[PDB]
């Protein structure tokens, strides 16, 4: 994920040279931060600072769709994950959890979380995953129903002094 | 086109306990048992605003 | 309407169609995770679509209880001509307004109901479908009863229903109704091997008690729609995550430090 | 007030209802023209329970007759008191079931049942305040055992709060007139235990035995059997229709008689029944009534109640009697038979009084008893069921129109579990 766009790299054991190919977009200069890959590896879904999730097939450099319609997340795509069914869970910079089915990009359920999202970790069987904010807050987010629950909260940064 | 795989999508909140075949509403004639709600035909909206082709 | 627009349409209004289909239901087998209300409904329809095809592969014909009836015609003569017709029910017929009441199967006056009109008419018991989906008999019946209420949608102007669920591709216009059958499926019917299925005396009448239903069901086409997960893995993960989350409340307590390593 | 409606299906149900309505009309003094010819006001004080009023002063029973063949109702309409029934209430099929439970529960019956369920819903909506629904049917016939129980399920799942009871005629293997009793009997019981708030079982073998041994009349007939079962039926709701020292409707009986949801199968008795030669000799007293009531042979079921322990008993007395002697007799019977009454439910006998006796009699007694002796019926039914099922006999008739062996296996397992849970409470001790 180059700041300009998506690149696909080819490494071959025969020669040390690396082959670089660029994914092209028609009159699109959105900047890309995060990326995730289909388990089938046919497509890769990449975030954007604007708030929409683009999806590009690996085989062709063309992009198939824009992303969420009529709605943007207002601070970019912090974290991105995929369920086995293909539903994509996306975290916004302002603090927001939403899931998109592989259909028209419309959210099945939406919820908000305190602080900027920084980590999403799916558990085995892909249920009830863990979330980590930018404000040092640990949250636990259920699947198919986005209800934020705080397990433990941590200090933000630079404790200066303690009193009793 | 694309469509999510419908067998793999999963519901987490609902629990997996199964009521089984054995049950019994006979002898349970309390006044607070729920009653079936019949289907109702929707409001007919007709076509006063559809396109005329 | 593409058999899915119906799904969102019926899911949109719960007050109009209240039932167990509106929400997810626990399965009978704990090894399987639950589905969504919409997803389980599609799975039920796929199971029914396969159930009807494997029943129609035999001389027995299946009907929906309020939505048409799947039949076939025998003109008669190592061999009969078989042609499917799919007559509609009377309630579905009333909703149609411009549909001409042409007869596609002919029966005498004593032959009045579809059960004796058809050669091998079937109840379409939802028990095998519920077993295959590992779902409840009551909820699958509720799903059928909710979906057969397509006449309400049809009565509204327009709203052509293009419902497929497999071999039969049936289309509903404003008030006109037509259908098509899979060409390969039709050719299987004319593959002229049905002389054995038509007669009930082909079996030596010995294996009825020798062969067990588990063995017969294993070789049946049904139950192969969904993959079988690893039974050990599923509850390993289940109780594992359950313990993890039930006592993941506190991260501060250590009681075992490992300073150097 | 607190009225109930009647629904009968199948040949057996039609025959039972025909005599029951004759009995109730005779007791109320209603002529076969629907014209009032009683002598007391009490015959009109609570007439709304069973009869609806029409213009011209005539009455119509609120009974719904259903069948898959027209012969039974065509024959019964020509009988005495046959004009009372409203002709619209007759719903009939043109095919028949042929003693097949699958035919009588799946294919033709479900497409027939829309009209009968609709007329039932009009009947229920019209009356002021429902009390419940009563059904009479036999489990040995396919069409009756199918439509009866399916309508039970439908009406129960539509009016979950109203009381619901059925007089079920169970097939005894001694007198079996068909070869397919166990199959449809077990299938019907499988969902009957699920939905029936109250079920009361009647045996043709026991009817024959009581007719031969007690009445000692030469030629028993189905008319006499209908008369006996109709008297038993009327004894249950007599107190609901007439005053008394302690009235007890079906709801009170159900509350007092079932300790647990899944034990709602009952056996009933009627007294007095005196032989031909001895009507002039026997003396009608409370002790005589109680001793005949608790006699095993007076039972209308082949189950011997001394093979098990009574969970509970309930008695409805009709006539003018002081409650002290009745209570004394019940207490004496309970004390003298401690072996046959399970101990963790002391004083398990309910008594109720209605001061209006049956016409021509000064006193009468109706009995309903919940005891563990009924288990042997289910045990023998399961025995014959598995005996005919292990060879898959006659299974093609059922499986050709919607049946799989999974349903039969589930019904067998459920009834076996019913027997087991019915039998642990017999051995339970405090
Ligand atoms: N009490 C009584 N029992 C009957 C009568 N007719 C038939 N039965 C019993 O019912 C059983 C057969 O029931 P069936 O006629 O097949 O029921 P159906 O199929 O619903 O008409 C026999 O074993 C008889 O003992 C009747 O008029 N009165």
């Amino acid at each position: 994920v180059l700041n300009n766009g998506v690149q696909i790299l080819t490494i071959d054991k025969a020669n040390k040279k690396v082959k670089s190919l660029d994914v092209n977009f028609g009159n699109i200069k959105r900047q890309y931060t995060c990326v995730a890959i289909d388990p089938s590896d046919t497509y890769c879904y990449c975030g954007t600072k604007t708030g929409d999730v683009f999806e590009i097939n690996i085989e062709r450099a063309i992009f198939k769709r824009l992303g969420p319609v009529k709605k943007l997340f207002s601070l970019g795509i912090g974290t991105l994950g995929l369920l086995p069914n293909g539903d994509i869970i996306v975290g916004a910079g302002d603090g927001t959890v939403a899931k998109l089915s592989i259909q028209n990009m419309q959210v099945l359920s939406q919820s908000e979380v305190l602080g900027a999202v920084t980590s999403i970790s799916f558990t085995g069987d892909y249920t009830h995953f863990f979330c980590g904010t930018s404000q040092s807050n640990i949250y636990w987010i259920d699947t198919e129903k986005l209800n934020p629950e705080l397990r433990n909260t941590c200090h933000y940064e630079r404790i200066n002094d303690i009193a009793f | 086109q694309h469509a999510p795989v419908f067998e793999d999508s999963q519901a987490a909140t609902v629990v997996n306990k199964f009521q089984g075949l054995r049950q019994g509403t006979g002898g349970k004639t309390s006044t607070q048992l729920p009653v079936k709600q019949p289907f109702q035909a929707p409001n007919p909206i007709c076509g006063a605003f559809k396109k005329r082709t | 309407m593409n058999l899915d627009s119906i799904f969102e349409w019926i899911l949109k209004q719960p007050i109009n169609y209240p039932g167990k289909h509106q929400d997810s239901q626990p399965r009978t087998n704990p090894a399987y995770k639950p589905l969504e209300a919409k997803a389980q409904f599609h799975i039920i329809f796929k199971a029914t679509g396969e159930y009807i095809r494997e029943k129609m592969l035999d001389g027995k014909g299946v009907n929906m209880r309020d939505f048409g009836a799947f039949t076939f015609e025998i003109f008669s003569d190592k061999h009969h001509r078989i042609r499917p017709c799919f007559v509609p029910d009377k309630k579905f017929r009333y909703s149609l307004a411009r549909y001409a009441g042409k007869e596609e199967i002919s029966a005498p006056k004593s032959q009045h109901s579809i059960y004796q009109k058809g050669f091998g008419m079937m109840f379409c018991n939802a028990g095998p479908i519920a077993a295959s989906c590992y779902l409840g008999k009551d909820v699958v019946s509720s799903a059928h009863n909710a979906f057969i209420q397509a006449v309400s949608d049809l009565t509204t102007l327009g709203h052509g229903l293009n419902i497929d669920f497999g071999f039969v591709k049936v289309y509903v216009q404003d008030r006109d109704l037509r259908y098509s059958y899979n060409q390969n499926f039709a050719n299987t019917l004319n593959n002229k091997n049905f002389e054995y299925r038509l007669r009930k005396s082909d079996t030596p009448t010995s294996e009825h008690w020798n062969t067990t239903y588990e063995s017969k069901w294993a070789k049946s086409s049904l139950n192969s729609l969904l993959k079988r997960p690893n039974s050990n893995q599923v509850r390993n993960y289940y109780e594992k995550t359950l313990a993890l989350k039930i006592m993941s409340l506190d991260l501060s307590t250590a009681e075992q430090t490992n300073y150097s390593r | 007030m607190r009225e109930i409606v009647h629904i009968q299906g199948g040949q057996c149900g039609n025959q039972i209802g025909a005599k029951f309505w004759e009995v109730i009309s005779d007791e109320h003094g209603i002529d076969p023209t629907g014209t009032y010819h009683g002598d007391s006001d009490l015959q009109l004080e609570r007439i709304n329970v069973y009869y609806n009023e029409a213009t011209g002063g005539r009455y119509v029973p609120r009974a719904i007759l259903m069948d898959l063949e027209p012969g039974t109702m065509d024959s019964v309409r020509a009988g005495p008191f046959g004009q009372l029934f409203r002709p619209d209430n007759f719903v009939f099929g043109q095919t028949g079931a042929g003693n097949n439970w699958a035919k009588g529960h799946y294919t033709e019956g479900a497409e027939l049942i829309d009209s009968v369920l609709d007329v039932v819903r009009k009947e229920a909506e019209g009356c002021d305040c429902l009390q419940g629904f009563q059904i009479t049917h036999s489990l040995g016939g396919g069409t009756g055992s199918g439509m009866g129980t399916l309508l039970i399920s439908k009406v129960r799942e539509e009016y979950p709060d109203r009381i619901m009871e059925t007089f079920s005629v169970v097939p005894s293997p001694k007198v079996s007139d068909t070869v397919v009793e166990p199959y449809n009997a077990t299938l019907s019981v499988h969902q009957l235990v699920e939905n029936a708030d109250e079920c009361m079982v009647i045996d043709n073998e026991a009817l024959y035995d009581i007719c031969f041994r007690t009445l000692k009349l030469t030629t028993p007939t189905y008319g006499d059997l209908n008369h006996l079962v109709s008297a038993a039926m009327s004894g249950v709701t007599c107190c609901l229709r007439f005053p008394g020292q302690l009235n007890s409707d079906l709801r009170k009986l159900a509350v007092n008689l079932i300790p647990f949801p899944r034990l709602h199968f009952f056996m009933i008795g009627f007294a007095p029944l005196t032989s031909r030669g001895s009507q002039q000799y026997r003396a009608l007293t409370v002790p005589e009534l109680t001793q005949q009531m608790f006699d095993a042979k007076n039972m209308m079921c082949a189950a011997d109640p001394r093979h098990g322990r009574y969970l509970t008993a309930s008695a409805l007395f009709r006539g003018r009697m002081s409650t002290k002697e009745v209570d004394e007799q019940m207490l004496n019977v309970q004390n003298k038979n401690s072996s046959y009454f399970v101990e963790w439910i002391p004083n398990n006998i309910k008594s109720s009084i209605c001061d209006i006796p049956p016409k021509g009699l000064k006193m009468a007694v109706t009995f309903v008893g919940n005891s563990t002796a009924i288990q042997e019926m289910f045990k023998r039914v399961a025995e014959q069921f598995t005996a005919m099922f292990r060879r898959k006999a006659f299974l093609h008739w059922y499986t050709g129109e919607g049946m799989d062996e999974m349903e039969f296996t589930e019904a067998e397992s459920n009834m076996n579990d019913l027997v087991s849970e019915y039998q642990q409470y017999q051995d339970a001790t405090a």
